[PDB]
């Protein structure tokens, strides 16, 4: 026999996923492990270094990183860098050179997206003035900051332009980029008010629709930003509680805690009962499954404890993640279908995302 | 007490308590550098009943502690009002980013 | 027996499989890899400790090299440390206490492979 | 109002600390040295080592020594082997010595990385695969001497008796003496006769070190001695650990770090598991066995506690043993070892444990 090198992932992209593990406790040793969700088999693995993040190209043929390095781990020059891997050979491409102040935070989505057309890499920076950071993907080079995103957090990329985002500012309102075909700002427009920051603050994950992101709030309440004309249009609050619902507190909690899927306006919330000021973070007692058009429940069953979700609008799926087990769903129907759990996927990850499927 | 996440001071600590790394609620165990930035929380006093601001110092520059490890929210916010978020490295712009443990600094009332 | 690729995996994924009898890591076949292939991405050593394992299927006893797989971080899937035959330092290419990844461009160790070379 | 400051010391007198040198082998990147108060069980500090890092205190109790490997992107770049220097008091680095890119990758035995007695020079094992000693300057900060006549050798035991010599296993079953100059380069050698049979009966290179002696037990539960009294090692052995009950249930030897010297009293101690065959010479003590090494007979017999590693302080008369995460304190002041405490969760990964040196 001889060992050999050289190979490619062994089942094919349809059906992998990538568990993003912050290995919080060794944080210099975070990694991406790559999951066959048909079957919960373990096909691979790329490091990040410290606190990585990760996405995967719109096209479906590589896979971005995120990390910061420094010359001697704990101490010498630092370097934050997106990295470019290819996804089938799980290798290193190549390195883009950031400017010493990427987002060192926990797994959200929003931290780490890319335009809708998939030409530009679009970053949270935090120096700690923030600033949402621009890679050009065909040049491979930071383009620059968009300053004008001071005061605000995290990407929701417009699914109907194609490199366009919005950012969720510290008034309450949303503010959206739209980049010029070199990756700087050609112009930007800033909402009225959505939500009161003070009495009623959103979650930043979206429920993202091709044109409409819904948020919901600490207290259970739903807003919605339509972008589907130049100008974005904000609504809100509604609630995603009853009276009984009410009468027992019933709050959201999580971190990646909602999704979208897009072809019903079914949109899925991770929620517990005896809500109160510190429990927006708590693990799900249940999934709750609202119908946006209607604004009504549809479906309520068993959260097993799960903090971050993803959906997949291509096969109808649901993936849910407590920190290290990820659970799969069938949501081709109102009532998710647990189809099986895949145990010890991570010791510490916040963020479960589907290889592409399609997506044009 | 202080090695507890239920501590009072402890209210909006995401990290590693200090206290438990070799270093105490206000000073770094050695070789690690306090961050000049911070998170702040406001917590309630369990023994007057007043609310005091806290100031969430991170130690920097080493690898992570790895002990008493907590996840408290009181008052936390997300990174659209940033210095009350704690889902962040708050040793983001120390000479080392790398993160080691949390601090629970009183400030004052 | 002589064909883990044929076997049933939970057999070949065990530490007890027998021609993993002085395996000290992560078994790559539990990695993304298979008994005689790298994980994607994760480079072979050139160099292995060898330990000498007894087929209870056929009655005879192999020749097996321990290659390593080289330049991603720890898998942490499948750890073994059995010691069948193995040796101190002093020789050397029997020893499974030292990272086989020792001369590879990249050193990390990933995970280790069981490389039948005959009788 | 309260101030964070940094620039603190241990907070616990040297002599109460221990060194857990915690491989972290599920994240081998972020090994580091755990120190302990080991008479309250309290966490003192730790030092950062990346990869599969090696540790040290120099024997006049004022810097830790570190040995590790980085590389300019942790899995991909060029490699630094290197010895770091870090105040023991204040746990900071100091000054980093570069090494040939060949330094030991390999579990924390003893003799992989040592000084002289006069601690004048670090002497470590290095593998290319070919082996060789280097010897690193600590004053000038220089590796200053490749010892390439120790081809075929492996590992490092200082002789308490001479400043600057120490011995290493051969694979002839004999032992190379390195006598280094004060300029850090060979000044002189010698080999001994055979002390073992390499293929019939293999010794741990664990020693019993005693000032003028070292003695060594094998896989089959014999003990071998290393007389290094003159400038000639005079080399004996074996005799049996075993009597004949001790046979018939096939009691043997077996760990990391497996034994130790009482060098006032003579006494041995050895880790021991019943039902040794072929492969358990790393298997967990069932007992820790304590012989006197004048009558060459045992003494006492203890539960091991599942120990794989100990180190003995000869001036405080203690063992520390180790089963990987836990640390157990014993008093060895009398024949029998008396149990003082255990200090969980001491490391994840640890095959080694050393004290705080107070003998200077
Ligand atoms: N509080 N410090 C912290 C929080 C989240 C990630 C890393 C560090
Ligand atoms: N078998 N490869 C290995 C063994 C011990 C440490 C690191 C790697």
């Amino acid at each position: 026999e001889v060992l050999t090198g050289g190979h490619s992932v062994s089942a094919p992209q349809e059906n992998r996923i990538y568990v993003m593990d912050s290995v919080f406790m060794h944080l210099t040793e975070s990694r991406v492990h790559v999951y066959d969700y048909t079957n919960g088999k373990f096909l691979g693995m790329v490091p990040t270094a410290f606190n990585g993040h990760v996405q995967v190209s719109n096209d479906g043929k590589k896979i971005y990183t995120m990390t910061t390095y420094h010359e001697r781990i704990t101490r010498g020059k630092r370097s934050d860098v997106v990295e470019v891997w290819d996804a089938d050979k799980l290798t290193f491409e190549k390195e883009i050179s950031l400017p010493p102040k990427r987002v060192q935070g926990l797994n959200y989505d929003g931290l780490f997206r890319q335009t809708t057309d998939g030409k530009f890499i679009v970053l949270q920076n935090a120096s700690p003035a923030t600033s949402i950071g621009i890679v050009d993907v065909a040049k491979g080079d930071y383009v620059e900051d968009v300053t004008a995103a001071a005061g605000c957090w995290s990407v929701i990329p417009q699914p109907n332009r194609p490199r366009s985002f919005m950012t969720i500012c510290g008034d309450g309102g949303l503010l959206t980029i739209n980049l010029g075909e070199d990756g700087k700002v050609a112009s930007q427009s800033r909402s009225k008010q959505m939500f009161s920051v003070k009495d009623d603050p959103i979650f930043i994950a979206p429920a993202l629709d091709k044109d409409k992101a819904h948020f919901v709030s600490y207290y259970g309440n739903v807003y919605s930003a339509d972008f589907s004309g130049d100008e974005v249009k904000v609504d809100g609050p509604w609630s995603l509680l009853n009276d009984e619902d009410k009468a027992k507190n019933w709050v959201p909690g999580g971190y990646n805690l909602v999704g979208l899927h897009r072809a019903s306006g079914r949109m899925y919330v991770f929620m517990h009962p005896d809500g109160k000021e510190g429990t927006h973070k708590f693990p799900a007692a249940e999934i709750w499954v609202m119908d946006t058009k209607t604004k009504q429940r549809v479906a309520r069953i068993p959260g097993r404890d799960a903090l971050s979700m993803t959906i997949d609008q291509q096969r109808n799926l649901m993936l849910t993640l407590d920190g290290g087990n990820v659970n799969v769903y069938d949501i081709s129907q109102p009532e998710p279908k647990l189809l099986r759990t895949i145990e010890g996927a991570a010791e510490a990850s916040l963020q479960v995302q589907f290889h592409p499927v399609g997506g044009t | 007490e202080v090695n507890s996440c239920d501590y009072w001071r402890h209210c909006a600590v995401d990290g590693f308590l200090c206290s438990c790394c070799g270093g105490t609620t206000t000073t770094c165990p050695p070789g690690s550098t306090p961050s000049p930035i911070s998170w702040i929380g406001t917590c309630h006093n369990p023994h007057d009943g007043k609310d005091y601001l806290i100031s969430y110092h991170d130690c920097c520059g080493k690898t992570a502690c790895g002990r008493c490890q907590c996840n408290t929210q009181t008052r936390e916010r997300p990174g659209y009002e940033f210095f009350l978020h704690n889902d962040v490295n708050w040793c983001m712009a120390n000479e080392n980013s790398t993160f080691h443990c949390t601090t629970s600094v009183l400030v004052g009332l």
